[PDB]
RNA sequence: UUUUAAGAACUAGAUACUAACACAUUUUU
RNA sequence: AUAAAUUUUUAAG
């Protein structure tokens, strides 16, 4: 779900726009 | 499009590719010139 | 500091419109000596 | 070269006012590799 | 490069090697004398190379009294005149 | 009708080598092909002098010219050309040399150099 | 010259009666050309023993361009006849009379590195070896 | 009158034309 | 306790 991460959309930004979790920081 | 067109072309002898078949050309000629007087001596 | 962000990608811009056509490893090269000089003296302050 | 560097002085304002009386940039104006020897080395990336 | 290139290549001389098998076409305007005449063949093909001489008359003979200044040249080119006007006799005579 | 073309249509037959063979005996009828000389867009590098009209090729002009293969050859083998150049003025042909030995041209019939 | 009779064993090659053509005359009239049986000549200049390799001109009726067909299958026979040498008698170098050769030669003989080929610095009459009569008789 | 080119077969291999287009070239030894 | 995926080519100058 975009929980207000990610970017506004992928056009311009030549990347995927593809956001993962980071399971480096949680606790 | 403002430098000479004479460096686009092949025919003249100042460009570097020419220039150097010229240097070649001469230094086997020397090696051999060089040679042959050796053995007349 | 936003200022020298705008100088860096300023100059890719300058290494993009110079070069029409340069061909190829003159741009990689540009690119290279550009990059390398941001990184080598921002070194730990990028990653934030 | 040594001997002869130790009467250069002034060497950094000089390079960053190399900006004004000069056309091309020189990306690196922070150091001289003269004094400063050489900050940084890659050709280890190269191989990785 | 300039046409002078792309009118001889290969593509454009066998379709001409074929038009002369095929029909009437292979110009005269190509080729040049051809240099002797009694070697040449069948009147209706004499008949072309004779014109295709009467032509280059008509071209340098109005060559001719151009005031343009150039008597060297002229005398040249008037000797050029004389060479085709006996070729154009040569050819009437085979005929 | 593409300038960068990729494929030209062929006649369904076409032995390409036989088209090689005949148009090979083609090559030789032809007036243009056999012509001996040729025709170049070229610069006049060492400026000029007419020896007519005593006209002066600036420094260097664009010219449709004429290239000659030479009978010379340049030390054993070395290709060595003549060019003609027309002057605008009036009607008069000038050649070159290309010396490879020494890069410079040298040139003869109908200008000078200046100096 | 010296270096030929030094403890090293190199063979010599001359490759240019391989292809042999002789006028004759047609029954109206013309030169005819024809292609004579050539043989493959390779010589140590120690023991004398000369290698001929005779070719018969039947193999030669299927084929155009007969140049590269001659120095590339010489370049065989020359391959093979290494592999006719067992290690004592493998040769260390070997040299070829023309430099037009060179290049098949460097093609089949890539499996044995222990030899080296090489070019005559010297003009060498091993062309004309076939005036001997003893040689053209076994190849007639 | 004068004149000789044309056909058949064989060989090994790379060279011409164009410049309108782009030309801080920078930079690590 | 994550399942989040942009493109892509022809002519003329
Ligand atoms: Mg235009
Ligand atoms: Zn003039």
């Amino acid at each position: 779900s975009y929980n207000g991460i990610g970017l506004k959309s992928a056009k311009g930004s030549s990347t995927s726009g593809h956001v993962q979790r980071s399971l480096a920081s949680n606790n | 499009g403002s430098g000479d067109l004479n460096l686009l072309k092949s025919w003249n002898p100042k460009l570097m590719k020419n220039r150097k078949k010229v240097w070649e050309t001469e230094q086997d000629l020397i090696t051999e010139q060089q040679k042959l007087n050796t053995r007349l001596k | 500091s936003e200022e020298e962000i705008k100088k860096f990608d300023s100059r890719i811009r300058g290494i993009l419109m110079a070069s029409g056509s340069t061909t190829f490893t003159k741009v990689a090269a540009k690119w290279n000596t550009s990059l390398i000089s941001l990184f080598t003296y921002f070194r730990e302050a990028i990653v934030a | 070269d040594r001997h002869t560097l130790a009467y250069d002085r002034g060497h950094r304002i000089r390079r960053e006012f190399k900006q004004y009386s000069l056309e091309r940039n020189s990306p690196f104006w922070w150091t001289n590799s003269h004094h400063d020897g050489k900050l940084w080395n890659l050709n280890a990336y190269r191989t990785d | 490069s300039r046409n002078v290139d792309k009118a001889n290549s290969v593509l454009v001389r066998f379709q001409e090697q074929q038009a002369e098998s095929a029909g009437g076409y292979k110009d005269y305007s190509r080729y040049q004398r051809p240099r002797n005449v009694s070697k040449v063949k069948s009147i209706k093909e004499a008949n072309e190379w004779k014109r295709q001489v009467s032509k280059e008359i008509k071209q340098k003979s109005t060559r001719i009294y151009d005031p343009s200044l150039n008597e060297m040249q002229i005398a040249e080119l008037n000797d050029e005149l004389n060479n085709l006007f006996k070729e154009w006799k040569r050819w009437q005579w085979h005929i | 009708s593409e300038r960068k073309a990729i494929n030209k249509y062929y006649p369904p037959d076409y032995n390409p080598l036989e088209a090689e063979k005949l148009s090979r005996k083609m090559a030789k009828k032809l007036k243009t092909m056999n012509k001996s000389h040729a025709s170049i867009r070229l610069m006049t590098p060492f400026s000029m002098r007419c020896l007519e009209c005593n006209e002066y090729i600036p420094k260097s002009r664009k010219f449709n010219g004429k290239k000659e293969l030479l009978k010379e050859k340049y030390l054993d083998s070395i290709k060595i050309y003549r060019l003609t150049i027309s002057c605008p003025r009036c009607a008069n042909s000038i050649a070159f040399r290309t010396d490879p030995g020494n890069s410079d041209y040298v040139m003869e019939v109908g200008g000078v150099r200046n100096y | 010259y010296a270096e030929l009779f030094n403890n090293d064993i190199k063979l010599f090659v001359d490759d240019t009666n391989v292809y042999r053509v002789t006028v004759h005359k047609t029954f109206e009239g013309n030169v005819a050309t024809k292609a004579i049986n050539g043989c493959i000549f390779t010589l140590n200049p120690k023991t004398g023993h000369l290698f001929l390799k005779i070719i018969h001109t039947s193999v030669w009726a299927g084929q155009k361009r007969l140049s590269q067909l001659a120095k590339w299958k010489t370049a065989e026979e020359v391959s093979a006849l290494v592999r006719s040498l067992p290690k004592e008698e493998q040769p260390k170098q070997i040299i070829v009379t023309r430099k037009a050769m060179l290049d098949p030669l460097e093609v089949h003989m890539l499996d044995f590195p222990n030899i080296a080929i090489r070019p005559t610095e010297l003009r060498l009459p091993f062309s004309a070896a076939m005036s001997i009569d003893k040689l053209s008789d076994v190849v007639m």
